[PDB]
DNA sequence: CTCTGAATCTCTTCCCGCGCGCCGTAGGAC
DNA sequence: GTCCTATCGATCTTCGGAAGAGATTCAGAG
């Protein structure tokens, strides 16, 4: 190809070529000329070490080049690796009818929906499009749609809007390390330029809001919409692929908002009146009558899945609080107020979620979800639950610490200014005093956080649960839970060197207050050791996934039961002493092996080939059952496969 | 004290306490004072563009037998200056012209010459020069060198576990480090035989390199043991005990005589054996014939009677060899100690590999290792040999490498020969010998006391070198073979192998880095970092943890902070504030002298290996005001170790608590407070502030911006003291008083202003006047903010009033919530200014046009195109406007449109033309602009120096021979034809006359040489006719997508723009501007954000109070009450200033700019405590607690308990998202497989690369990824079908078979390999 | 006299996206 | 100045990758 003016690009094949060719047209002339032995060596090896260019480059004894040393890539070098046609082109390669885009939160969307920018829209669905205004009749063919939409006449929105009504886009970040990576959402139109992304879904992308791209594709037919909607929709979505676990778990404000909505106070605003329902709970907190977290009775009412699956309705008084009734207005009618009934926090609200999957079902669960997500950002709203440096909370026992425990250093000094202590003791000795130090210092921080709240119970002073700004973020497990909180107000604690070995004098200062130009020089030790190994790890890890996509990628659950009655024995990891794991963690969701019994002999728990479903592994934790036998994919006697029996429960499903 | 009068204008409120003892150094001396040490001649040769000629020349043929001789240089000043190079797109460069003396010898005679030609300064290329801001400029471009740090040459000892062999063993190793040739790598075999090799070569037997010195193995032996020697006296073989060669080891056997024993068998050997030893004297003693038995033999023993060996050097002995050699007469037999502690026999060992005989057969073994095919022989042998290691061609400690050297020798002197020499290699390996023997240590590799800076004054020098290097084979030859009698040096030599050279390096080499001119901070971040790549170092792929990570010999030298996180962290830093390059490349850094128990004030630099031999005190150390320390024991560093030391008995300190860090970091104020991943991430998000379009000053800052914003060079600095005569915000002229005029001139400084311009990332850069008309500066003042400054503060960004809280979620994870005020304001709507280009040619269907006369387009288009072919300057326009008219023959439309998406108003065009071509009335336009210009500028000379002339007629005229009847009605030298007599004053009258015609003529080659500047055309590249570019200016606004940070490392997409009624408000109705989440802050530890709110909102607050005192009518006594008031605020802050002296006038005017809030400053470690920012509040009539009630505007509801409101500093970062927004229905493909292409400047299509297949694979997903990878992508068939059946709505599609795999098949079947398609 | 141990050499691998920026055959002979 | 032909067939490709595995080279001996 021609490039900037009348210059060919270099285009290196055409240099090699042109050697080899060269090469033979002397090789052919002094042949025929007759040359001696000598010099026809010299051009036929001249040739061979040409051809060998050609092939491949640089097996040779060195690299042949046309600049400053730049090898010419040659044929195997256009087919191996990196940047050749197997990784390049094929495996993986650019496709139209995509885009990308800034994210950037939307919280009003529900959670199928995201916002994408007009103008992406329109410069993604132009296909569509025409295909409506010939079919509107508007425009004559393809050449008159192509100006109409040029002109961005005051129609083609509202063909958009209908175009669009219901196709599915996916929505894809890079890298993505899995399956809940690509996920589809229904479009809904937006007049900035950034893709507004549903919040809660923002955590199975490890999408940050922090200016991280994505990119999306539209999928064309109806084949790629069918599959679109069905499997990767969102909302087909909440479970994670590789552990039985939600991926729609709590945004950190969602959680701080309910956590702060359901917490008692013991002097309140309203506080001790009996209410007869969730709705006049509501008007008492909006008129500003009662406060939220104040204590209330209430009459509930609560339903209950009998043992056919049909609802019992169920109502009686409930002690509790305003927050706690309106909350309750926000589960779907099938659970228990008892997973309501307590101060919320991250992860009891994901066991909220998750029993509202295991009760009821996806399609309540997504909305559930969806309403939590709007009731935290709301009352998070109005908690007000600034941050602020008033709010960092030193315990004045830090100083005393520190003036004790320095001088029980000197007193390892001491015996080492006598000879009386080796020179590993007094080191390994002296950290530990550090530690006994750090501990206290930690202890006593905590201490004083709690401790920070008392209040008159209308006579008399009496203590409750601290309403401190940063304690009820690690209490609610927002975010920084304890080794957070300790470095900012209570110690820094012991700091590590290069070669990992520990710092003889810790830093006794934290962020709230000033750290020293030495204890900030060593707190670089660490940080800087933190983010070399994350920009070093991160391609291990990848070339890690590579090396088992592509070990793995030929297996296929192809058999329903392979028929074996072989399989392997799942117990408790007991070591080091106590149970590490549980056998519920093992063993939920395999198949049976083998006929298990009764603890005991001859009476059979579970027949030979069952699935042990969590109604049955709560059953085996009724028992004194140590070791179960169960089929696993090493021993499926399927060729060319695995049996489905053989591997179980599909985590996602 | 005094400020000077750009600083008595916003006077900073001082919050530091440590008097700063040494003010910082302008921050580029790094680079300046490197490149003028290349640039500056320097009869001690050493350092520049003459050591490098002095490294070639002489240059000689033996067979010519005559020379051609370097004599001097000059370096020419520069073709065209740095802003017309930067317009016309050349490089900024100057000519290097040398006077090269060829001398002509003869044969038989004498070598006095038949003749010697000095020419006159052979033209010998064009080396770039540096500008004054530190930077190149290299094809207008504007470029800098990083400096970079690599291992310094000298000797280097090293060991390591378990990455050898691993059976707990260590394997030690030494290099030699020449800065020019080969290495040479010592390194011992697990078995503790020595080997040694050059360059990575194959391992080779230690000692053939002592035989290839030609020693004996005789005198290896005497060279490296200890003898040991038994005399066959007295009794057969006595022998010599030297009683301290047994201590501690087992005395295993009998040794005794005459009184006491000594140490009878199996017993250990101590301290009053030994004294007995010598107290008995016991120079000869007894000893079985096992320990003889044991011994290998110093020196040969042939047979003197046969004339034939029976022992030799380093063969060893036994009882029978003994008895016939002793018998042969031999009285003294010697032998070697070797103790396996402290004596281990390792060149024996070596001696049992060893191969060779004697010099020439290791010679043989060196040759053959080395050159592989080629023969051996015996006078073609040593030209590998010695150019090896002892010849200056090939092989050059520099004196950096000499002195490391000898230091690591342990020598007495530094002043040392380049070349290596036997004693320097026997050294080495006798200091690695002992380390094996336990008795030594090895160096920590990556210690800052082993790796120098190279920065730009010596790559170019190494670079320029190697131009000398090709013009010397050239020479060479042409010398030896020329005749000698024609031949002239400008025949010798041509330019051309030298400018190759030092054009590509400046062009194009891994350093010579494309400015990041993003805004005043990034500009100098960027002359100043230091860079471990490039040529001569490691590669940021392949390199761990062992040099990524800081090092204790950082401290002061090397900022922590602040590198550049991602695959290269530590492999780039930045260099510390202070620190500075020693004379040979260390990094050194200035510390106070602490004499004995006083700190004195002055300092000492020390590099990072003078350091370790002192205990130095922490900068945070007090003291009495005498200077004595008050703390009884203090905290300091020593050794890497830090602990607590005596008063007094501390040695060095710091001299102020910035020396750790970077500019880069030291402006971020709270420092102090950061987890050091935020440290970071703020210290690399300011460098990339793009300047918004008023910018002001960050109200808390470090007081390093006064520094930053003047050294960066991009304000325009007042070069002479004087007084404002003129401005316009495109010029400002100084009346430089004549205490600092030179005496014949004029007397004026013009200072012409850059206004709107393209940075090189495009942001603009307008220059603008921060003076008045009849003002007075005084030299160095600030006369011009530049970009991102304002009245020379640095100001990267806006102080916008946030609060933290959650929003609906609105600021969710970490959003940042904007209200509609801060847009409206435009706070932060920042310009962009595009360069377009339409290039013309003598294309092969030959020459094209520039017109109006487009075929195939009518008036539509061209209605914003004037007459020429030109847009019309101030034409606004978008997306496919024709910019520029061209046209192609054989006749094709081909003109520059503007590309699709992007939308500017057209501020600017300029035209480049070729010789020998017509102009247009558009280069007519713009020559009349240039001429113009400097015209004017040239008459506001010669109008004063006429004004100044014909006062000197005037003035002795009316003083004395007054001839004023009438007098200033006259044209003013027509006042001499007046009839004044021939006294002297008409002879005056005359001469002045003359002096006033002259100083026409003086004018009258002056603009005559300008003109001809402007005249001129352009060095166009071959091929094209013109070029002409043209503008376009973009005022991008703000809007969801769009980046901001703070400074510490905070940093959100915006997420919605809200209108003001939204806002929270507070209990007097001021919205808050933006809102912040709470939640990042404890979850990130980078807490200082809260506390520059708070004294941001103090600093608010100081404003309010004086506004509100200039709005009410406030007297300026009272109003000075308050100012000074907040000036004296807090404890015993570093900063006095007394308002007493502002003479009132200066009280108003810095009130005036103070109105919008008291600017503060923070030094980084040494800031407000908090008590007395509680202090200011209180001053001001704010909440101390910091927090505010706030309301919510949409229900005016109170939200429960109080929130932070304040005024936070928030940057708008260059990733915003209009430029990266980007969609693509169809457009191209590529062509060698059809794929689409990549990227926003072309119309493409986002890549389904492989892990999205893996993750659709994952779903069940199989029609999906069948169609995303070929009828979306590659199926050169299936997507024309499938867009028609999506036009025809018919979501159907045909799949086919990728082109892409085609291809693959045929670059298959383009090997020998047979691959093809089957059919069952 | 070469058979199983071990020893030195080369070959091969090293995240995914993305955006800028520039820079892009020579020398000799007719 | 343009067109055609060839590369260090009279040097010196960078030491600062580890690894990890194989092909290919050598011990102590039956
Ligand atoms: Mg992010
Ligand atoms: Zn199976």
């Amino acid at each position: 190809v021609p490039l900037d003016g009348g210059r060919f690009a270099t285009s290196d094949l055409n240099d090699l070529y042109r050697r080899v060719i060269n090469r033979n047209n002397r090789l052919k002339r002094l042949l025929d000329l007759a040359a001696p032995d000598i010099i026809v060596r010299n051009e036929k090896r001249m040739l061979q070490e040409a051809v060998d260019a050609l092939l491949d480059n640089g097996r040779r004894g060195r690299a042949i080049t046309g600049s400053n040393k730049r090898p010419l890539k040659s044929l195997a070098d256009m087919i191996k690796g990196k940047q050749g046609r197997f990784r390049q082109n094929l495996l993986g390669k650019r496709v139209d009818y995509s885009g990308r885009s800034v994210i950037t939160v939307g919280p009003y969307l529900r959670l199928h929906q995201c916002g994408l920018p007009k103008k992406m829209a329109l410069e993604l669905f132009k296909p569509f499009i025409y295909g409506k205004l010939e079919l509107r009749g508007l425009a004559t063919t393809i050449k008159a749609a192509k100006k109409m939409v040029e002109r961005e006449e005051a129609v083609v929105w509202d063909i958009l809007d209908e175009v669009i009504r219901e196709h599915p886009v996916l929505l894809n970040r890079a890298p993505t390390l899995h399956r809940l990576g690509i996920q589809a959402f229904e479009p809904v139109l937006i007049e900035g330029k950034a893709i507004q992304l549903h919040p809660l879904v923002c955590a199975a992308y490890n999408a940050d809001f922090d200016g991280d791209q994505m990119a999306v594709h539209v999928p064309l037919t109806l084949e790629a919409q069918l599959e679109a909607r069905a499997l990767m929709m969102s909302t087909n979505n909440i479970l994670s692929p590789a552990n039985g676990e939600p991926i729609i778990v709590p945004s950190q404000d969602v959680v701080l908002g309910l956590y702060y909505m359901t917490r008692d106070c013991v002097n309140a605003k309203g506080e001790g009146m009996v209410l007869t329902g969730p709705k006049e709970a509501e008007r008492l907190y909006r008129s500003g009558l009662a406060s939220l977290h104040a204590r209330v009775k209430v009459r509930i009412t609560e339903y209950e899945k009998d043992a056919n699956g049909e609802l019992v309705a169920k109502t009686s008084l409930k002690d509790t609080t305003v927050g706690r009734a309106i909350l309750w207005m926000i589960v779907p009618k099938g659970l228990p107020y008892s997973i309501v009934n307590q101060a919320l926090g991250k992860k009891a609200i994901s066991k909220m979620l998750n029993t509202c999957y295991r009760i009821l079902g996806l399609k309540p669960t997504v909305i559930f979800a969806d309403q939590i997500m709007y009731t935290g950002f709301a009352y998070a709203a109005r908690s007000g639950a600034s941050v602020g440096i008033d709010d960092m909370v030193i315990p004045e026992k830090k100083h005393e610490i520190i003036s004790e425990a320095e001088a029980e250093v000197a007193e390892i000094q001491e015996q080492f200014q006598s000879g009386l202590v080796t020179a590993g003791e007094r080191y390994n000795k002296v950290i530990d005093i550090w530690a006994a130090a750090n501990d206290r210092v930690s202890k006593a921080m905590m201490d004083n956080l709690q401790t920070e709240t008392v209040i008159n119970r209308d006579g008399q002073e009496e203590k409750q649960v601290s309403f401190n700004s940063i304690y009820m973020m690690a209490d609610s497990g927002a975010r920084g839970s304890a080794a957070q909180i300790r470095q900012l107000a209570g110690m820094r604690g012991l700091m590590a060197k290069p070669d990992g070995s520990i710092i003889e004098t810790p830093i006794t200062a934290n962020f709230r207050e000033g750290l020293n130009v030495l204890q900030y020089f060593i707190s670089t030790h660490g940080a800087r050791k933190g983010l070399a190994d994350t920009a070093l790890k991160t391609a291990n890890s990848g070339y890690l996934t590579r090396r088992l996509v592509d070990v793995a990628q030929d297996l296929v659950v192809t058999e329903d039961d392979c028929g074996t009655h072989e399989g392997i024995m799942m117990t408790p990891v007991i070591e080091g002493g106590d149970v590490k794991e549980p056998l519920r963690d093992r063993v939920l969701g395999r198949v049976t092996a083998e006929d298990v019994l009764k603890p005991g002999t001859a009476d059979i728990l579970v027949p030979r080939n069952t699935l042990l479903h969590e109604q049955w592994c709560d059953l085996l934790e009724e028992n004194s059952v140590d070791a179960v036998k169960v089929r696993s994919v090493v021993s499926c006697d399927t060729d060319f496969g695995v049996c489905a029996h053989c591997y179980g429960r599909d985590l996602a499903r | 004290m005094v400020y000077s009068y750009t600083e008595k204008k916003r006077i900073r409120k001082d919050f530091g306490k440590r008097p700063q003892v040494l003010d910082v150094p302008y921050l580029l001396s790094i680079q300046l004072d490197s490149f003028q040490k290349f640039i500056e001649q320097d009869p001690e040769g050493q350092y520049g563009l003459e050591a490098a000629f002095r490294s070639v020349f002489p240059i000689q043929s033996y067979s010519g037998n005559s020379e051609l001789q370097y004599v001097s240089y000059r370096l020419g000043e520069p073709v065209f200056d740095v802003q017309e190079c930067q317009i016309r797109g050349v490089t900024y460069s100057a000519p290097l012209r040398v006077k090269l003396r060829l001398v002509i010898y003869e044969r038989e005679a004498p070598e006095g010459t038949v003749k010697d030609i000095k020419e006159q300064e052979v033209y010998m290329g064009e080396i770039p020069l540096m500008t004054d801001n530190g930077t190149f400029v290299i094809n207008g471009t504007e470029r800098v060198i990083v400096s970079q740090l690599h291992r310094s040459p000298g000797v280097f000892f090293d060991s390591d576990k378990g990455k050898t062999h691993s059976s707990g063993k260590v394997l030690y190793n030494a290099r030699i480090i020449p800065y020019r040739g080969s290495w040479l790598d010592f390194e011992f075999d697990p078995k503790d035989n020595l080997f040694v090799r050059i360059d990575r070569r194959r391992k080779l037997p230690a000692t053939i390199i002592l035989r290839a010195l030609n020693y004996t193995t005789e005198q290896i032996l005497d060279l490296f043991f200890e003898k040991v020697i038994f005399e066959i006296r007295d009794n057969k073989l006595q022998m010599e005990l030297v009683p301290e060669r047994l201590r501690g080891e087992t005395a295993s056997f009998d040794i005794e005589a005459n009184g006491k024993v000594y140490v009878e068998k199996g017993r250990r050997i101590t301290a009053r054996h030994i004294r007995q030893l010598e107290k008995d004297d016991v120079k000869l003693i007894e000893v079985p014939v096992e320990y003889i038995a044991g011994k290998v033999v110093a020196k040969d023993y042939i047979d003197e009677s046969t004339g034939e060996l029976i022992c030799a050097a380093n063969m060893e002995l036994s009882l029978d060899l003994l008895a016939k050699l002793s018998q042969s007469g031999h009285k003294r037999i010697e032998t070697l100690f070797t103790n396996d502690l402290d004596h281990g026999p390792y060149i024996s060992e070596t001696l049992r590999v060893d191969p060779t005989n004697d010099r020439l057969s290791a010679l043989v073994e060196i040759y053959r290792m080395m050159r592989p095919g080629e023969p051996p022989t015996r006078e073609a042998a040593e030209s590998l040999f010695e150019n090896l290691f002892f010849s200056e061609d090939r092989y050059d400690l520099s004196a950096v490498g000499r002195m490391k050297f000898n230091r690591s020798l342990l020598r007495e002197e530094i002043e040392g020969s380049g070349i290596l020499s036997k004693d320097d290699i026997i050294d080495v390996m006798k200091k690695l010998i002992d380390i094996r023997n336990g008795k030594g240590e090895v160096d920590d590799i990556d210690h800052l006391g082993n790796r120098r800076i190279r920065s730009v004054g010596e790559m170019a020098e190494n670079q320029f070198r190697v131009g000398l290097v090709r013009v010397e084979r050239a020479v060479k030859e042409r010398l030896s073979l020329g005749d000698l009698d024609t031949l002239m040096p400008q025949d010798m030599i041509n330019a051309k192998p030298i400018s190759a050279a030092v054009k590509e390096f400046f062009g194009s080499s891994q350093l010579s880095q494309f400015m990041d001119q993003n805004n005043p901070l990034s500009e100098i971040t960027h002359k100043r970092r230091i860079s471990a790549l490039g040529p001569g170092g490691l590669t940021r792929e392949r390199a761990g943890f062992e040099v990524r990570d800081v090092h204790p010999t950082h401290y002061g030298r090397v900022c922590p902070i602040e590198t550049p996180e991602g695959p290269n962290i530590g492999l780039i830093n930045s260099l510390s504030v202070y620190a500075q390059t020693n004379e040979y490349g260390f990094l050194e850094t200035p510390y106070r002298k602490v004499t004995d128990g006083v700190v004195t004030d002055e300092i000492h630099y020390l590099s990072a290996i003078e350091e370790g031999n002192y205990v130095i005190a922490q900068a945070n150390s007090n003291l009495d005001e005498e200077g004595h320390f008050v703390e009884d024991l203090v905290t300091c560093r020593s050794k890497g170790e830090s602990s607590l030391f005596s008063r007094d008995q501390v040695d060095y300190m710091d001299v102020s608590t910035q020396q750790v860090v970077s500019v880069g970091a030291s402006l971020i104020p709270f420092l102090e407070h950061d987890d050091a991943n935020r440290a970071l991430m703020g210290a690399n998000m300011q460098r990339q502030a793009v300047p918004t379009l008023r910018a002001d000053k960050p109200l808390v800052g470090t007081g390093m911006e006064r520094a930053v914003a003047v050294d960066s060079g991009v304000t325009a600095v007042a070069k002479r003291g004087g007084v404002v005569q003129y401005v316009d915000a495109s010029r400002i002229v100084i009346k430089v008083n004549e205490d600092e005029m030179y005496p014949g001139e004029a007397g004026i400084d013009i200072y012409n202003l850059t206004k709107y311009t393209r940075s090189n990332q495009n942001t603009c850069i307008n220059q603008m006047p921060c003076v008045s008309l009849g003002e007075p500066v005084e030299r160095g003042d600030v006369l011009a903010d530049g970009p991102s400054t304002d009245l020379g503060e640095l100001a990267l960004g806006q102080n916008m009033r946030v609060a933290f809280m959650p929003w609906n979620g609105y600021n969710f994870e970490d959003s940042i919530l904007v209200s509609e005020r801060v847009v409206q304001e435009d706070r932060f709507t920042t310009i962009h200014i595009q360069e377009l280009a339409c290039v013309s040619r003598d294309t092969k269907l030959g020459p094209e046009e520039i017109t109006a006369d487009i075929p195939n387009v009518g008036e539509a288009a061209l209605s914003k195109l004037d007459e020429s072919g030109i847009v019309y300057i101030g034409a606004e326009v978008t997306g496919g406007d024709i910019l520029v008219g061209k046209v192609t023959p054989k006749v094709k439309d081909s003109s520059l449109r503007v590309p699709n998406g992007v939308s500017g108003t057209v501020i600017d065009v300029q035209v480049f033309t070729r010789d020998g071509v017509e102009k247009d009335k558009r280069a007519l336009e713009i020559e009349e602009m240039q001429l113009k210009q400097a015209k004017k500028d040239l008459s506001e000379e010669l109008q004063i120096l006429e004004a100044g002339l014909f006062s000197r007629i005037r003035a002795v005229l009316v003083a004395g021979g007054v001839e004023a009847e009438k007098l200033d009605k006259l044209p003013r030298d027509r006042w001499l034809e007046l009839g004044l007599t021939d006294e002297e004053k008409q002879n005056q009258l005359e001469q002045l006359a003359e002096q006033y015609d002259e100083l026409k003529h003086e004018f009258e080659k002056k603009l005559e040489a300008k003109r001809r500047k402007i005249t001129q055309g352009d060095d166009l590249a071959p091929g094209v006719l013109k070029i002409v570019k043209v503008y376009l200016a973009v005022k991008r606004r703000i809007q969801p997508g769009d980046k901001m940070a703070g400074r510490h490392g905070n940093k959100g997409v915006i997420s919605k723009i809200n209108p003001i009624e939204d806002m929270p408000y507070d209990e007097n109705g001021t919205p808050v501007d933006i809102v912040l989440n709470p939640l990042g802050v404890p979850s990130r530890m980078n807490i200082g954000q809260i506390l520059e709110t708070h004294l941001g909102m103090a600093a608010k607050g100081i404003g309010d109070k004086i506004n509100a005192m200039l709005k009410q009518q406030q007297e300026v006594a009272k109003l000075r009450e308050f100012i000074q008031r907040a000036y004296d605020l807090g404890a015993d802050v570093r900063q006095k200033v007394d308002l007493s002296t502002f003479s009132d006038e200066e009280v108003m005017r810095l009130a005036e700019n103070l109105r919008k809030g008291m600017p503060i400053a923070t030094p980084v470690f040494d800031g407000a405590k908090e008590a007395e920012i509680k202090e200011l509040l209180k001053l001001g009539d704010l909440p101390t607690s910091g927090q505010i009630r706030l309301y919510d505007g949409r229900t005016g509801e109170q939200f429960e308990r109080p929130v932070t409101v304040g005024y936070m500093y928030m940057l708008k970062l260059n990733h915003l998202v209009d430029d990266k927004m980007h969609a693509r229905s169809t457009g191209s493909y590529s062509l060698v497989t059809q794929q689409p292409l990549g990227g926003k400047a072309q119309f493409g299509g986002q890549r389904f690369g492989e892990m999205e297949v893996w993750a659709l694979e994952a779903y069940g997903a199989a029609y999906t990824l069948q169609e995303m990878l070929t009828v979306k992508s590659d199926d050169v068939n299936g997507r024309t079908k499938m867009y028609k059946n999506i036009v025809d709505g018919n979501h159907q599609m045909e799949p086919g078979m990728p082109e892409s795999f085609n291809v693959l098949l045929k670059e298959i079947r383009s090997l020998g390999i047979n691959i093809e398609l089957e059919d069952e």
